[PDB]
């Protein structure tokens, strides 16, 4: 199904991980900040769901 | 910008960095500013009685 | 007959170019 991802990439070519924000809050929040790893504290998201 | 929109959010799909900048601008600003309310009153930490 | 769960078990590479230490959304 059509779906809004987010994928990294390593020095090799290598997808590390995946995201997959539509299905959780955390996913949304990770794919709002442009980021993996996300600091503590309050941020507003997008509409990816 | 775009109104729910599937073709405008997949050519904004370019330009994420500048509006991580802008939230992230502004949500420092914000907690700059609760900040800022903070240090003027809250400077004694006793609430005294009346 | 029965169900599971894709526990992150989809991931493919969506284009076909080469890239390398980024993270890049799709749809
Ligand atoms: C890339 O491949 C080399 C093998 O030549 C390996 O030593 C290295 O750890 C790999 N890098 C990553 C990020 O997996
Ligand atoms: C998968 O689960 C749903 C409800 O949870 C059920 O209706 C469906 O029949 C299940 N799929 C199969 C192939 O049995």
């Amino acid at each position: 199904k059509l779906t809004t991802i987010m994928l990294s990439f390593d020095v090799n070519g290598t997808i590390d991980k995946a995201v997959d924000c539509s299905s959780d809050p955390l996913s949304e929040l990770k794919c709002t900040l442009k980021s993996f790893n996300v600091s503590k504290g309050i941020y507003p998201t997008s509409n990816f769901r | 910008i775009c109104g729910d929109s599937q073709e405008c959010n997949k050519l904004l799909l370019q330009y994420g960095s500048f509006c991580a900048q802008l939230n992230r601008a502004l949500s420092g600003v914000a907690v700059e500013q609760d900040k800022n309310t903070e240090a003027v009153f809250a400077q004694v930490k006793q609430i005294y009685k009346a | 007959k029965q169900n599971v769960s894709s526990l992150m078990r989809g991931v493919y590479y969506p284009d076909d170019i080469y890239r390398s230490n980024v993270n890049v959304l799709f749809t």
